[PDB]
DNA sequence: TGCGAAATTCCATGACA
DNA sequence: ATTGTCATGGAATTTCGCA
DNA sequence: TGCGAAATTCCATGACA
DNA sequence: ATTGTCATGGAATTTCGCA
């Protein structure tokens, strides 16, 4: 009233023009704008009326600002319009983010042999002798597999696989998931007897197991192959397509992942003879600059609207099994820790501290 | 001539039969002659099946040229020349009652020997569960002639369990007390 | 032997360059390339040497070159390589395009109201008052939708609920995917004796039921903000959202779908009352002015590397539902016809006449 | 003065009751004043329950400013009269025992009663499958004061269904002996 | 005939099983 | 015999209010 | 110092639940 | 407290064989 009342005598106010004629019509404050004549609802009863609007289909900025011009008019409508979009927490949880993640890191290959593993599971097949899953175990370096035959996904057949894999040499580093095999405590206890460090992913991200994972399709492609009209016993196969992908050369290396390994190969088909008059000390010091000269990609360039968080910012992780009519995204929770430009530190929705990827969060909207 | 390498010559052998350590009571040895890299395969026999059975899993790693061994049954089996032929591996034999490989081969299986029997003391039927560990050490043990470890002669790196306290190898006092016990 | 008998003793062979020294060492005609010493096998091995090489993992063009160069050399190897490739059927049905589709049409918006109704069903649902599914109606020009629950995505259900929509209209088309209660000869059946033409989507290909598609997230994103903080009793919203969707802006379009169904709002909040002073003759002009002038995207870019069907081109349909460890691909089948730059008639590999979406389908490589 | 439009005014009536069709006995009549593009909804009894479902389908669809009807006890009733007024709904009463709405309204109401009454005689249990075809006839038939179909006035385009055919509406000389029987 | 701010338009992003 | 679609919110662009 | 063809390298595409 | 990967086959680019 008291604004409205020095507006309707002709005096002027910051954000009303004045170019406007405005006057007063069945107990309301109206204006005659190029539109068309709206009500210019005075200060206390905006807030009400952007609500109104919006909670008719909890519309966005512009869908929900198109239903108060067709009566309302005032200055700067869509800032308050947007300051009810942030508060609204249906519509932070619901709605789809239109921000790509930034682009992906790509971490340097392991310097040598068995420094990190990369370790997860395959399954379930088709049963095959009773066995439904396999154990991959992918070399960082190298690219040299193991598979092992499972009959779940389990610490036990885990330990039982590695004990045997372990007889050749012991790994730095174990990769894998947040698997219920690897998580367990009991596996914790046999990597620490060891002298191994497990290494987790970001949970629902498998892009960070993507060795061994990228491994799993060449495992599954050739297994396809090899049983096309078939029955799919599997079991069989897995020591010959462990066999032939770890003597599979890879285009852009040049080599295989058995000369990654050993630096010469064994009797195999099509084997290579270059190295057949050096001494294994001469052959052996020509591997560490094989080893070391491979090649490397190196990050791709953003897309044109990606985000990068920073810390103190509103983020919101994804909902991981939401269930049907469920919101997609968690509460709103802040960055404390960016460990890299793809992976940072939150203050969970519980109260935890969580580390997630970004591929798993997005930008609160509206701030 | 060529200089020796790695895949060149395996050398095969059983050791038992050993206590029962749950359900097995033999051991194939496998050496690689050039590096004296060991493999240790338990099987309930030594026999051409638990032979092939076992060899298939190292050969799903690493398929040697020559396989040498004493004229055993298990190895002089026709089955397991075909084995042999299917992966064209060439079968070597020593002659009957003289079995002769290599100095380094030789000494290899004697560390393995006597290594075995130190742990066998005290926990004899426990060494399915050792024989992990059996290997690393066997595999990260110094060599005095070529001055590397099988697993830097076979890999071309340094080992993330590097065994530098040596063993003493040798029996104890009381471990003879209770070896000669049983 | 007849080729190579004439390449030791020194005369010219095409396809071996003169410059190299080739001689015969173990019964065997070699020569010392750049690479190292090579054998030349005769013209009659080379088929079983490729065959040999590709088939230890079934690799492409260059990994498997380098397992053939490791011990030979010949001329022109990678033809004989590719000649192999195209003839191995393992391949060829397991193997992932590296080709993307052309570009994506977009078709005309209908001219009128109740030209073409697109049709498809959501669910299953958490249980409400019994019922699990609903059936999704959306009106093609103009968006309008209407919202029927179900208790299954049946013929019964489908012909129920329409009967009560076609009380205000019959429309010329409806379009619908391969659904088996849309593909029933009682829908069939119904729709003829009403005189409406039943289009359908090619199968396994959701966007060419788009319009509807992209309504059902609508549907849902809108049920699922209702629901937060609630048991999911979505039957009785229903009403609400087909009300609320119906009368909700298109930022793009500046219209909602009832304001394009009927040129004017009903007694809804924030109703637009811009021709409060025109006739209803005259505000059904401005009406057909707006619906011929409503925005309409164009097909985008191709990406660089994409593919457009060709008349007898050699292609391969999609598996739809295909088991563990079974190929991706049918076996090659040929193109009839050409309908548009992203749909195609083809011989399929049953013997059938299939009309399928190039999304379905990769070029058969290596010709 | 401003124009009539849709949507500013539905009359909305009961017919019945009817023979029993599929547990139906009577007919929810709702037309708009301005298109008189008809709405028909088959109901168990004339409550204001069964008037609140139908009409809350209808209001799904499209909400009118005015409700008319005469005072029958379903509309008059205070339930109504809430479910009015939470939806925005001025409700309009024509006085007792008097009434009056429009006369395209008065010929629109005369044209259903005596459709259905010829579509109820040889088939007087199966009205309610073919309610949806009275509609499209109704909705698509010509108005002689506005020179277009309720169809046309309301979705400003032409029908899919053009009843060209025009219906004699009057009753056959034969039907007139099975009416009569009845 | 030009400035700062507001309003409008643009459009990449993602999800409809 | 058939075909993607469009709400969303930061960013880019245009228009407004005033001089 | 240059041509036509072969060989090599490039890299978008897609799938690992 | 952590991070995508790489086989594939047409296309683009470089190298080869010869002059
Ligand atoms: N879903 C899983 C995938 C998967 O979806 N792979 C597809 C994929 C997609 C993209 C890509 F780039 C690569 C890629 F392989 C997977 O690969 N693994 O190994 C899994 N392992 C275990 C579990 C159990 C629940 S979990 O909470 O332990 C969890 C959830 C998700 C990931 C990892 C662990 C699920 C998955
Ligand atoms: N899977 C179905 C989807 C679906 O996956 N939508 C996700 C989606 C993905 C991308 C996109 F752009 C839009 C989009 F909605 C679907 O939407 N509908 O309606 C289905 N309706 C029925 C059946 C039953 C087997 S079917 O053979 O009748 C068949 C298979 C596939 C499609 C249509 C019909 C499956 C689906
Ligand atoms: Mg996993
Ligand atoms: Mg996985
Ligand atoms: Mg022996
Ligand atoms: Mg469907
Ligand atoms: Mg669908
Ligand atoms: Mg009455
Ligand atoms: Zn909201
Ligand atoms: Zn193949």
């Amino acid at each position: 009233d008291a604004e409205l009342d020095q507006l309707l005598q002709g005096h002027y106010i910051k954000g009303y023009p004045k170019q406007y004629t405005y006057f007063l019509e069945d107990g309301k404050v109206k204006v005659s704008r190029p539109e068309g004549v709206k009500i210019i609802p005075p200060q206390s009863d905006r807030q009400k009326i952007v609500l109104q609007a919006h909670n008719l289909a909890h519309t966005g900025r512009e869908a929900t600002l198109l239903k108060i011009a067709n009566l309302y008019w005032w200055p700067n409508m869509r800032k308050d319009v947007v300051k009810q979009l942030g508060r609204c927490q249906q519509c932070l949880i619901t709605n789809a983010s239109n921000k790509a993640s930034g682009p992906i890191l790509r971490p340097d290959r392991p310097q040598k042999p068995f420094d990190k593993f990369f370790i997860d599971y395959i399954g379930p097949l088709p049963p095959s002798q009773g066995y439904l899953y396999v154990l991959v175990v992918v070399d960082g370096m190298t690219g040299f597999t193991w598979l092992y035959p499972t009959k779940a996904p389990s610490t036990s057949a885990t330990v039982k696989s590695l004990n045997v894999l372990t007889s050749i040499a012991i790994p730095k580093v174990i990769h894998s998931d947040q698997g219920a095999a690897f998580t367990s405590s009991t596996f914790a206890e046999w990597a620490k007897e060891r002298g191994i460090h497990l290494e987790f992913s970001t949970p629902y991200h498998p892009q960070s197991s993507g060795k061994v994972e990228r491994k799993n399709s060449d495992i599954k492609r050739l297994l396809t192959k090899l049983l096309v009209g078939r029955p799919t016993k599997w079991y069989d196969l897995l020591p010959v397509v462990q066999l032939a992908l770890n003597n599979t050369y890879s285009p852009v290396l040049k080599y295989t992942p058995h000369q990654l390994l050993f630096g010469i190969d064994s009797n195999t088909p099509f084997a290579n003879q270059d190295t057949l008059d050096l001494t294994r000390e001469e052959e052996l010091s020509l591997l560490q600059e094989i080893r070391t000269s491979l090649y490397h990609p190196s990050t791709p360039p953003a897309s044109s609207r990606s985000w990068s968080p920073v810390v103190g910012q509103l983020v919101q992780e994804r909902v991981a099994r939401p269930a049907s009519l469920r919101p997609r995204w968690h509460k709103p929770s802040t960055v404390l820790k960016v460990l890299n430009p793809r992976t940072v530190v939150i203050l969970d929705h519980l109260g935890n501290n969580r580390t997630v990827s970004i591929d798993n969060l997005k930008p609160t909207s509206h701030q | 001539d060529r200089p020796q390498k790695p895949f060149d010559k395996f050398f095969i052998d059983y050791i038992g039969p050993l206590p029962p350590s749950q359900g097995y009571l033999y051991v194939l040895v496998v050496v690689d002659g050039m590096t004296g890299f060991t493999w240790l395969y338990p099987t309930k026999a030594p026999s051409t099946s638990a032979t092939v059975k076992s060899l298939n899993v190292l050969t799903s790693i690493a398929i040697p040229k020559v396989i040498h061994s004493d004229q055993g049954a298990a190895f002089t089996s026709s089955t397991f020349a075909e084995w042999a032929k299917e992966r064209g591996i060439h079968l070597e034999f020593s002659t009957p009652y003289h079995p002769q490989s290599s100095g380094k081969v030789e000494r290899k299986n004697s560390d393995i020997k006597r290594l075995l029997t130190k742990l066998l003391v005290g926990r004899p039927t426990k060494w399915y569960d050792l024989l992990p560990v059996v290997q690393l050490a066997l595999n990260n043990t110094y060599s005095p002639v070529l001055k590397y470890t099988p697993h830097q002669l076979l890999f071309g790196i340094d080992s993330n369990t590097p065994f530098a306290n040596q063993d003493t190898l040798d029996l104890t006092r009381e471990e003879e007390l209770s070896l000669l016990q049983e």
